[PDB]
């Protein structure tokens, strides 16, 4: 950080303490920042917007959240292929790194059972506003929620080195209220999960409802046919056993998504 | 002596000096000092190497006498001693030989030799068994060796 | 917890004594497609999977052309790989002028370690972040060689690098008793098959990703692409 | 070009006026080479590199090329400290009759020209 | 937090220093070019007054050839070295080539050395904005500007500075061909638009102009009142 | 170097305290006794001594090849404390500068010339923020032409002064005041037995031949000349008896 | 069990611990702030199309050179920073004049494109120290048929037959694939590009706020003229 | 001494530079190399642990040849090790050059230990991460070894081991009479001290690689024959 | 690492109200619109003319318009004269039609650069000069000037081109 010979630089703290503590043009300035960041739920379908918080309107028994691309072409491949779902409303965010993107169906069948898809990324200053506009402040006393998210493989702490690892594992995190069993080891001691997830079974830990986390670990973050393929033994759990009933043709789904993902880049070859 | 006929669908080059090949369609007569035409020969060769991993494709004759010209002409205060024929097939079925200068001047022609007139054998076409014969006659009618005849098929290693 | 002050830098040992700017250099080879090489007693043969963005575009060249007697394969960064055959270029062209003899692939590959050394000691550099497959033929044998971001190479006889490598490497080496006496046919169908080992058991080695590269005695080096490719490719059996 | 330069012909530059104008304008470049050359021959390759790498450190803090700068430690690091030659007492540098603009010399000093 | 270094982009894309001085340009006076059917003209507008000063010290257009003039924006010590920088460069072209330099040449020129400085963390950009009106030999009028980024446009009529906003959007209003017949009618519509921002005008008020082959001239403050009082009388 | 320089006001050379001290010199003062040994140097009425510590605990060592007693000269002998790779280089640096001084003016580099120089050189190192001071000092003895014996000394600092009897190490306090105290109050046998007596005393070891290492230069004889194991012996013995 | 920050994109040789290299990505991220333009190449001839943005009706249109000319027959087009842009396009027609000057010989599109992606990959006197924030497109005829390329920020190009760069790159080649066929005419093409234009852009495609250009294996580079645009554009 | 860790010219308040210290544990990352010196040669041993079976048999080899009277073994950084034995040859071929003579161990010791020195005082370099040791053998010097450290300081020894393991191996080789065996019995003590300090459940499998220069070489140094390591290796394994 | 961190011919022109015309007894074309004449040396000839041809396609290229007749002779006399007294010998006449008319200009290697209307250079060409300067004049006849450029090669003793408006032709 010097860029000229001899500048004197201080070292970075990991504790995030270099904002220091420190008109009404800053309020003005602050107050338009703020708006420019600010989290909406919305109708998409026809009307402008939302009043009450989306699970305060609905009654609900199973909630089924994916984070990120793998776990959304995952419920897309597997869940959607059969059923009538009617989208609810949709998110509208902005970050430096963004802009599915976070929009919310249920079962026509079943009109309490609710699935999430958010493929893009929330800040960290965002995450207490998306769970007010979510869940609300009068949660309910029986739900179940199910989450799935994908980490890389060099964010796991081994004794070994990690290029020795047999990726893609799945790992699981439950809370004290899920009476039934996980299907893959439980994480290791000095591991930790933030963001979004972290967030949400920190909700659920908190007020006392049945919540369970599934990450997958994964040396290639893309979309990539064994990384989805690594969520299959999820499907052999009470959370998902009538929603899933045609094998070959979420294969054959599958394989046309493989097929059309997208554009790449030019830095690795 | 150096002795380069075209032809209608084949270039003639001979010599008794020495010849070389830089590709399948083009052959290069030098004379002189040895050294300046080792050294000419050998950047020659670079560049030739140079511009085939550049442009992935080999070079044609024309080419390769203007890149000549202008490495003669580069050093023109300590002008080199040499003098270079350049024949082959060019670029659809026509024999194209080049005339060079010591300075690095150069016009297309027909027919150019390198010892007096060498017998220009007015009139005569001039087909391939024909002009061999001519310049294999040439020497022997003056009374004063290697022939690589350069064709669609390839390249000859004809003796005498 | 405690790498956030040792890890920015490439001049700067750690308490444990590591440098992780090198290993963080390392992660970056298994960003590419996976390549693979081998050899016999009288040819040398490089085989790597192309990878297309997208439907409407052609596919990157994965092989590249050094010298006569001389081909490489590459897998991570494409600057580098670059910069690392122009200088390959650079010494094999200069050699053969001044000697009017091949430069030799020990020597070659000594003077791309003793280059890449280099910038993984002294400040405002980095290192490269390319690992390179070189196979050869020279007055001791076929050779084939394999280089890494930390400045090591290595000599060995049948090597594959690259994402989900491990599938091939296992495959080469439960093979590699019966790969002396054989000739390019089957030599061509090994490799394949060890490359086929890396996709997912639902797709298949059709003759659109691969490319291959021949050197041998009397055999300059070749790059087959396209259509070039198919007489080296019906022989292959199922999965 | 063509008025930021002038008066300068390409055949009178191949050839020097006088035998004692490169060796005078080049001895200290002789100099140093022959003391490295015999330093490394006598005790290794260390001895020139260390020498080098203290020269470079501390050429690195002067006054920008517009301003004459004194040359403290480096004299001190060479060694003459103690001596005078005819470049310190013929035709001064710190009140030389032509000086550039400020701009253009530093913006040459970096090689950006 | 990247803001802190000229050589580093954001996480969406953005080089903020640059910025910072299109910002610093942002704060100075505002400037209004004008190009017209056979004349060219430039008007800046007067800061305090500061009645103890020597007006002729402190000038905010320029002169670069018999055919280019120049006015700027921005900080002041910085205009003065791209502008000498300017006139050296039109005497070396006209050494090299015999014809009088292109205002298209000119400020390509002056646009390549604030690029130069944008491209290292060892210095600082420039910050100021040009306007440069000319005529070309085909006797063509032109008018162009710069930005402290390094990229430049051709513009029939513009305003730079503080206050720029509402003086273009009066250019945009009221810029036509039935405004532009006469030298008159011109200068008219400069000093209008000069009006639409300043105070009481007559006395906070610059202007040049140029005709072909006449070179540039100053107008007095007889004439600028002259002229505004002409614009009064008219409702 | 593009390294910057540390924020504080030690843990950089070229920053002042509040109080204008310098901390990173003082560090590499206290650098000097991580070695662990001490030295002590007594000039004579005639001649000059020095006697230094040794200490090999390994006996997998080679005794020939561990040594603190270098020779810049045939006329010059030195002794160093401190850190022994930049002891080394020292000796090295000393060697090419009497050998330029040599070949500038014609004839032999006094030891205070010597040690002015070198001492020169070590300042630079104090301003400059690319380098770095070295953790050693530096005791010279030799005989002048027509001043006699001559000790001097240098320090990290660039300090340079002579003496008459001086030590270094880890026991300097001790040794100053003894040698103060026997001054106050000599041929070549009482020079030698002075400076072993002083080191006994101060470290309360009672030596034996193959613990110490002694070198001098005397006027009949001005060449620098290590002590052998037999002499030593006889020495110690004399000493003791 | 502790949450901590660390930074990895403050530097351009800097690793994250795993590769990737984020100033890099950051460059390529800044594309998306540009224009969108649209190439496509088939058997007789290959087509650019971009928009032009023009900011305020007192600009001159013909001045925003959103397609340039490298040389009698390759085209160019633009995405991103406009600076670095002019000085990537320089190289470029240096280069093709050095060539003919020296072999008599037209250069590949192929042979230029690396020529020009060769200065672009070296960063970190005159070498800049960050990425260059633009990406080209190369497109005209040679020996072989039409022949269209690429270039991003990384300084590496690739060979391509329908490409998109600009800010409605993922809708505009999703389209482009789902159009695209295998050999088709310049009619269809044409007609499929400026529907795909007047899809993305947010206000209405007249005469003015787009360009065109054509390299035909006949002919030489051409630019389609108002009334050209004007009678497509009403088909 | 955190805080004061950062540069290689930078000093502890109690007087120590820490990234050397940080540099001298580095080594104990590889595998453990030994050399003992007798009445008539120097005996070389390293323990080199396999990673595949692909590798051709003489790979990463990890003893070198300086000129034809010069052994090296390193341990460490595998680059800066290679980078070491360059710069030896370098001056061992200047030295020969400039005086017409084999150049004596000592110089060349002091020149390369010099040479690692100097990257300890700048901070625009990093110090080797490497250690290593040579040996020679001559009819009027006899057998020679000595070692270097990465803070530049070298030595004579008897018997020397770096790596790993090395108190364990020292412990064991200080049980020996150096000053009064030949090479054949110290190739076979070297092998046991290798077979003795190896650990089985951290390493999977290694291979050994044994060398001398001595008298019976005339003063070359050379790779042990098959027989004589197949032999050291089974009386290991027996007396194990 | 460390060491790493330190570091026989007869030629006439003239030029009236429509273009020039330029006759000879050779002649390079270096451009579609600007028209050259050697005499001297042919490498030397042929290696300058291409360079200046070479330039005038990059500027055309940078500025967008077709460079001027004065401007190309300017550029051709700096370079020429820079290696002033090497041996350089170079007579050419540079003809074209870009703006306010025709313009012919003569360039050597000494450094002269001499703007004229009638200009006749080589061996017996003061027959030729004295012939024209009789029969010139500024209003004729593209025949009659035809005839008059015949008549003077012949009194001097073919190759003829005219610069028009919109380029060169070759007539014989």
């Amino acid at each position: 950080a010097a860029t000229f010979f001899g500048e004197v630089v201080k070292a970075p703290c990991r504790a995030g303490t270099e904002d220091e503590e420190e008109t009404p043009e800053d309020r003005e300035v602050r107050l338009q920042l703020a708006r420019k960041r600010e989290v909406r739920l919305l109708r998409r379908q026809t009307k402008t917007s939302l009043e009450v918080s989306l699970l305060e309107k609905y009654p609900c028994s199973k909630f089924i959240i994916a984070i990120g691309n793998n776990a959304v072409a995952f419920l897309s491949s597997f869940v959607m292929n059969s059923g009538v779902w009617e989208e609810v409303g949709c998110a509208k965010l902005w970050n430096e790194w963004c802009r599915a993107f976070c929009v919310f169906y249920h079962l026509k069948s079943n009109p309490s059972v609710f699935l999430c898809q958010c493929s893009c990324y929330v800040a960290e200053d965002q995450q207490y506003q998306w769970l007010e506009k979510v869940f609300g402040s009068c949660p309910r006393k029986n739900m179940q929620i199910t989450i799935l998210t994908c980490r890389h493989v060099t964010d796991y702490k081994t004794s070994e080195s990690t290029g020795s690892l047999p990726s893609p594992f799945l790992r699981a995190l439950k809370t004290q209220n899920f009476k039934d069993s996980a299907c893959c080891p439980l994480l290791e001691q000095p591991n930790i999960v933030h963001d979004l997830p972290a967030a949400v079974l920190s909700y659920c830990q908190v007020w006392k409802i049945p919540a369970i986390l599934y990450l997958c670990y994964t040396d290639v973050m893309k979309l990539d046919l064994i990384t989805v393929e690594a969520f299959k033994p999820i499907l052999s759990t009470r959370s998902l056993k009538g929603l899933v009933k045609n094998i070959p043709q979420s294969t054959e789904i599958l394989k046309k998504l493989m097929t059309t993902n997208e554009i790449q880049s030019n830095i690795y070859t | 002596t150096i002795l380069a006929i075209a032809g209608e669908d084949f270039a003639i080059v001979a010599s008794d000096p020495k010849c070389y090949k830089l590709t399948d369609k083009t052959v290069i007569g030098c004379s002189g000092f040895h050294g300046d035409c080792l050294t000419l020969t050998k950047i020659i060769e670079a560049r030739l190497k140079m511009y085939k991993h550049s442009n992935n494709k080999a070079m044609t004759t024309g080419a390769i006498a203007a890149m000549l010209s202008t490495i003669l002409y580069s050093r023109r205060f300590f002008p080199y001693y040499v003098y270079n024929i350049i024949g082959g097939l060019d670029e659809e079925g026509k024999g194209a030989v080049y005339s060079f200068d010591p300075v690095g001047s150069y016009q297309r022609d027909s027919f150019k030799a390198g010892s007096a007139m060498l017998q220009p054998l007015l009139d005569n076409p001039l087909s391939l068994d024909r002009a061999m014969r001519l310049v294999k006659d040439v020497f022997i009618s003056a009374a004063e060796l290697r022939i690589c005849i350069v064709t669609k098929e390839g390249i000859r290693e004809e003796t005498v | 917890m405690f790498r956030n002050q040792y890890d920015n830098d490439v001049t700067v040992w750690s308490p444990q004594g590591r440098i992780h700017q090198i290993e963080y250099a390392m992660e970056a080879v298994k960003q590419g497609s996976a390549t693979v090489g081998l050899k016999s007693k009288t040819h040398a043969v490089l085989v790597a999977l192309k990878r297309a963005q997208s439907e409407l575009a052609a596919h990157q060249k994965k092989i590249l052309h050094v010298d006569n007697h001389i081909g490489i394969s590459i897998a991570g960064l494409t600057a580098d790989a670059r910069l690392l055959c122009n200088f390959m270029r650079q010494e094999c062209l200069d050699s053969r002028f001044v000697f009017d003899r091949p430069l030799p692939v020990s020597r070659l590959v000594s003077l791309i370690g003793s280059k890449t050394q280099i910038p993984t000691q002294r400040y405002g550099r980095r290192p490269y972040g390319v690992g390179l497959l070189i196979a050869g033929y020279d007055d001791m044998g076929p050779h084939i060689f394999q280089t890494c971001p930390s400045a090591n190479y290595f000599d060995c006889r049948a090597m594959s690098i690259g994402a989900r490598s491990q599938s091939a490497r296992t495959y080469l080496e439960r093979h590699m008793s019966e790969f002396m006496e054989c000739n390019l046919n089957e030599l061509v169908k090994h490799g394949l098959r060890a490359l086929r080992e890396t996709l997912p058991a639902e797709q298949d080695l059709t003759t659109k990703n691969v490319s291959i590269g021949i050197v041998g005695k009397d055999l300059e080096f070749t790059i087959y692409d396209d259509d070039d490719v198919s007489p080296f490719l019906e022989g292959l059996e199922e999965r | 070009d063509l008025l930021r330069k002038g008066f300068s012909c390409v055949k009178n530059e191949l050839l020097p006026s006088h035998p004692l104008e490169l060796s005078e304008k080049n001895f200290q470049l002789n100099q140093d080479k022959m003391n490295f050359s015999t330093l490394r021959n006598i005790q290794g390759l260390f001895a020139p590199l260390k020498l080098q790498m203290e020269f470079k450190a501390v050429q690195q803090v002067q006054r920008l090329p517009f301003l004459s700068s004194s040359n403290l430690s480096l004299d001190v690091l060479r060694g003459n400290d103690e001596t005078i030659g005819f470049e310190d007492i013929l035709n001064d540098p710190s009140q030389s009759e032509v000086m550039g603009e400020p701009h253009l010399m530093v913006e040459y000093k970096l090689g950006l020209l | 937090s990247y803001d802190r270094a000229i050589t580093v982009f954001s996480p969406d894309g953005h080089l903020f220093q640059v910025e910072y001085a299109q910002e610093a340009v942002k704060k100075g006076s505002t400037a209004v070019g004008v190009r017209g059917r056979d004349i060219v003209v430039l008007g800046v507008e007067k800061k305090s007054v500061a009645k103890l000063q020597d007006e002729r010290t402190v000038r905010k257009i320029c002169a670069l050839d018999d055919n280019v003039c120049m006015a700027f924006a921005g900080l002041t010590a910085d205009a003065r070295i791209v502008i000498n920088r300017a006139r050296v460069e039109c005497q070396s072209h006209r050494l090299t080539v015999e014809d009088p330099v292109t205002v298209e040449y000119i400020t390509r020129y002056i646009a390549s050395l604030k690029q130069r400085y944008t491209q290292s963390n060892g210095r600082r950009p420039f910050g100021i904005s040009a306007l440069i009106v000319g005529f070309d030999f085909d006797g063509t009028p032109r008018l162009y500007q710069t930005d402290p980024s390094g990229t430049y446009h051709a513009w029939k009529a513009n305003a730079i500075g503080r206050g720029a906003k509402s003086v273009r959007e009066f250019l945009e209003k009221n810029y036509t061909d039935e405004a532009i017949e006469t030298d008159d009618l011109t200068i008219k519509l400069v000093i209008k638009a000069l009006l639409e921002v300043v105070q009481s005008g007559g006395k906070n008020i610059e202007l040049a102009v140029m005709r072909r082959d006449q070179s540039l001239k100053i107008l007095n403050p007889e004439e600028i009142e002259k002229y505004v009082a002409e614009i009064e009388k008219e409702k | 170097m593009s390294r910057g320089s540390s924020a504080g006001f030690d843990r950089h050379i070229t920053i002042f305290s509040p109080e204008g001290r310098l901390y990173q010199v003082e560090y590499a003062f206290k650098a000097i006794n991580q070695g662990g040994l001490t030295s002590v140097a007594v000039r004579g009425k005639d001649c000059a001594v020095i006697v230094t510590q040794k200490k090999v605990p390994d006996k997998l060592l080679d005794s020939s090849t561990v040594t603190h007693l270098f020779k810049i000269t045939e006329n010059i002998g030195c002794v160093m404390t401190g850190m022994t790779a930049d002891s080394r280089s020292q000796v090295q640096r000393a060697r090419y500068e009497a050998a330029n001084w040599k070949y500038k003016y014609g004839y032999e580099i006094p030891v205070d010339m010597l040690c002015k120089r070198i001492a020169d050189i070590s300042q630079v190192y104090t301003q400059n923020a690319e380098m770095r001071p070295l953790g050693c000092c530096m005791i010279l003895i030799g005989i002048d032409e027509e001043q006699g014996p001559q000790v001097y000394k240098c320090d990290p600092a660039g300090y340079y002064c002579g003496f008459k009897a001086t030590a270094a190490g880890v026991k300097q306090t001790e040794s100053t005041s003894f040698l103060e105290k026997k001054v106050k109050k000599w041929t070549f046998e009482q020079t030698v037995e002075t400076a072993i007596t002083c080191l006994s005393t101060v470290l309360s070891i009672d030596f034996k031949p193959s613990e110490i290492e002694v070198g001098v230069v005397t006027v009949e004889n001005p060449k620098f000349r290590i002590l052998t194991e037999a002499e030593i012996d006889a020495h110690l013995v004399a000493l003791a008896e | 069990m502790f949450l901590t920050r660390s930074e990895y994109d403050r530097g351009v040789n800097t690793f994250s611990p795993e590769g990737r290299l984020f100033q890099v990505e950051y460059a390529i991220e800044a594309i998306k702030l540009g224009s969108t333009a649209i190439g496509i190449q088939t058997s007789e001839g290959v087509c650019l199309a971009v928009e032009k943005r023009i900011t305020s009706p007192l600009m001159e249109p013909s001045s925003i050179e959103k397609i340039v000319e490298i040389d009698a027959h390759i085209g160019c087009a633009m995405s991103g920073l406009i600076a670095d842009a002019k000085t990537l396009i320089d190289k470029a027609r240096v280069e093709t004049q050095n060539h003919w000057f020296t072999y008599n010989e037209t250069m590949t599109v192929e042979s230029v494109t690396q020529a020009v992606s060769n200065l672009a990959l070296q960063f970190g006197p005159g070498a800049m120290s960050r990425p260059f924030g633009v990406a080209l497109l190369f497109g005209g005829v040679d020996e072989k048929g039409p022949q269209l390329f690429h270039m991003d920020p990384s300084g590496t190009f690739v060979q391509c037959d329908a490409r998109a760069i600009g800010s409605a790159s993922e809708g505009a080649q999703s389209s482009l694939q789902e159009v695209y066929h295998k050999s088709m005419t310049l009619k269809e093409a044409i007609k499929s590009s400026l529907i795909i234009l007047k899809q993305v852009m947010e206000e209405k495609l007249n005469a003015t706020n787009i360009e065109l250009a054509t390299v035909q294996p006949g002919q030489n580079f051409h630019m389609f003229t108002k009334e050209e645009l004007e009678e497509v554009i009403k088909d | 001494g955190t805080g004061y860790d950062l540069s290689a010219s930078t000093f502890s308040p109690d007087g120590r530079v820490f990234q050397v210290e940080y540099a001298m544990k580095a080594v104990e990352n590889s595998s453990t190399a030994i050399g003992i010196r007798c009445k008539d040669g120097v005996v070389f041993g390293v323990e080199k642990l396999v990673l595949s079976k692909l590798y051709e048999e003489g790979s990463n080899k990890r003893l070198f040849n300086v000129d034809r009277h010069v052994g090296m073994a390193v341990a460490g950084l595998l680059a800066d090790a290679r980078s070491l034995a360059d710069i030896a040859r370098e001056e061992a071929s200047n030295f020969r050059s400039n005086f017409g003579y084999n150049i004596p161990l000592k110089h060349l010791a002091d020149r390369v230990a010099m040479y690692v020195h100097a990257y300890t005082l700048y901070s625009a370099v990093r110090p080797f991460g490497c250690s290593f040791m040579l040996g020679s053998y001559s009819v009027n010097d006899g057998a020679q070894l000595y070692m270097i450290d990465p803070s530049g300081v070298s030595y004579g020894y008897w018997g020397c081991a770096i790596g790993k393991a090395r108190q364990a191996a020292k412990t064991e080789i200080e049980k020996l009479q150096m000053k009064e065996m030949t090479c054949r019995d110290i190739v076979k003590e070297v092998a046991k001290i290798i077979y003795i300090v190896h650990d089985e459940v951290k390493d999977k499998a290694f291979e050994l690689e044994l060398s001398w220069v001595g008298e019976l070489t005339n003063g070359r140094h050379e790779i042990v024959p098959k027989d004589i390591r197949e032999e050291a290796e089974k009386y290991a394994k027996e007396s194990l | 690492a460390l060491a790493s961190v330190l570091e026989g011919t007869t030629t006439l022109a003239f030029k009236f109200r429509h273009g020039v015309i330029v006759a000879a007894d050779k002649v390079i074309e270096i451009n579609p619109y600007l028209l050259g004449t050697m005499a001297g040396g042919a490498a030397d000839c042929s290696f300058w003319e291409r360079l200046l041809a070479r330039q005038c396609r990059i500027y055309e290229l940078r500025n967008k318009e077709r460079i001027s007749v004065a401007a190309a002779s300017k550029l051709l006399a700096n370079m020429v004269y820079q290696y002033k007294g090497m041996g350089l010998s170079m007579g050419t006449m540079i003809c074209g039609w870009d703006k306010r008319g025709p313009g012919l200009y003569y360039v050597d290697s000494e450094g002269n650069r001499i703007s004229g209307a009638t200009f006749s250079v080589g061996s017996g060409s003061v027959y030729a000069y004295g012939v024209m300067d009789r029969g010139y004049s500024y209003d004729l006849e593209v025949e009659q000037a035809y005839d008059l450029a015949r008549r003077a090669i012949y009194q001097a003793t073919v190759n003829l081109y005219h610069v028009r408006e919109d380029g060169w032709i070759r007539v014989s």
